[PDB]
């Protein structure tokens, strides 16, 4: 308890460095203990992000991605049903020239967890953890929840691209740790949106004609997304990345809107 | 000639056809090289599933053609 909100802090030093592993180590062994206070962690790190200096408000918002990605299922579950999480649409450190080129990507990091935490309120379980594969979920969902649920997919990955970093900007310790986190996230969230689109692909030519017309649009807005992957992913490559970790988007249903427009013209 | 068949999930096959060949034929090739059923195989070719009994040749399938290869449900 006491000790929680203690390594907390110093998961948080102003110390222009990543989150350190025995902290973060720590914290994810908390989640998982049988009588852990979630508020009160997650309600410390909330605290930490009032602070004034982006070093420290950076790596609270480093500390609570990785706890959803890492730790007990109940922290995510728990940010998800809260009111209000992060708070940080105005911030601005003006202390130096690192604090106001950080607090753009502040302010864009904090939306990227908050709209993880809606995609998991909405769908209720979490894009990157479910089961992958021919008999995952993602490939054998149903038609209706199918189509209500890749476009929760899609908004997950749009607030991710929208970190928009370069590598030429990742020029510290700090960005970089978030930057692996984001990498990490996409990766898996793409491997989601490809599997629920190749559900859609397969279901497709036996829809109703009103459920193609959602089917084709989401289609065509699955096309516009890899395009801004593949520039995310060419950013990976420049910072040095093992390049068999980047996937081959080359092997994602790319070339079939023509099949489905002409079989959506045929259903009228 | 060589043909291309390309999967939802990303492999590209490669097949041994002449122009001559009905889509059936066609199917019962992947079968053996895949082990896909030809039932629950739909073939696209220029926006268009591709019918059993017509010939590669009646779709403008040449040599380096890809086909697409969608599973269906009996």
């Amino acid at each position: 308890g006491s000790a929680v909100s203690k390594t907390v802090c110093k998961a948080t030093t102003h110390e222009i460095m990543g989150p350190k592993k025995k902290h973060l180590d720590y914290l994810i062994q908390c989640t998982n203990e049988m009588n852990v206070n979630i508020p009160q962690l997650a309600d410390s790190l909330f605290e930490r992000t009032t602070n004034s200096s982006w070093v420290v408000v950076f790596k609270s918002l480093i500390t609570t991605h990785h706890l959803m990605v890492y730790g007990n299922e109940r922290f995510i579950q728990y940010l998800a049903s809260r009111n209000t999480l992060f708070n940080l649409s105005n911030f601005l450190d003006k202390s130096g020239l690192q604090g106001y080129d950080m607090s753009t990507f502040i302010r864009r990091y904090s939306r990227y967890l908050n709209e993880k935490a809606v995609s998991y309120r909405q769908v209720a379980f979490d894009f990157t953890k479910v089961k992958r594969g021919a008999d995952g979920v993602m490939r054998t969902m149903n038609t209706e929840k199918l189509l209500k649920t890749v476009p929760i997919i899609q908004n997950q990955m749009d607030a991710l691209l929208d970190f928009n970093v370069n590598s030429n900007e990742l020029t510290n310790g700090v960005i970089n740790a978030a930057f692996m986190l984001l990498f990490k996230d996409a990766i898996r969230l793409f491997a989601a949106y490809n599997e629920g689109i190749i559900n859609l692909l397969e279901k497709y030519f036996d829809m109703k004609k009103n459920q193609c017309k959602e089917g084709l649009d989401i289609y065509k807005k699955f096309l516009t997304r890899m395009t801004r992957i593949s520039e995310f992913l060419k950013v990976a490559e420049q910072v040095g990345i093992d390049r068999g970790d980047i996937p081959d988007l080359s092997q994602a249903p790319s070339s079939l809107l023509d099949a489905l427009e002409q079989h959506a013209a045929a259903l009228e | 000639m060589q043909i291309f068949v390309k999967t939802l999930t990303g492999k590209t096959i490669t097949l041994e056809v002449e122009p001559s060949d009905t889509i059936e034929n066609v199917k019962a090739k992947i079968q053996d090289k895949e082990g896909i059923p030809p039932d629950q195989q739909r073939l696209i070719f220029a926006g268009k599933q591709l019918e059993d009994g017509r010939t590669l040749s009646d779709y403008n399938i040449q040599k380096e053609s890809t086909l697409h290869l969608v599973l269906r449900l009996r």
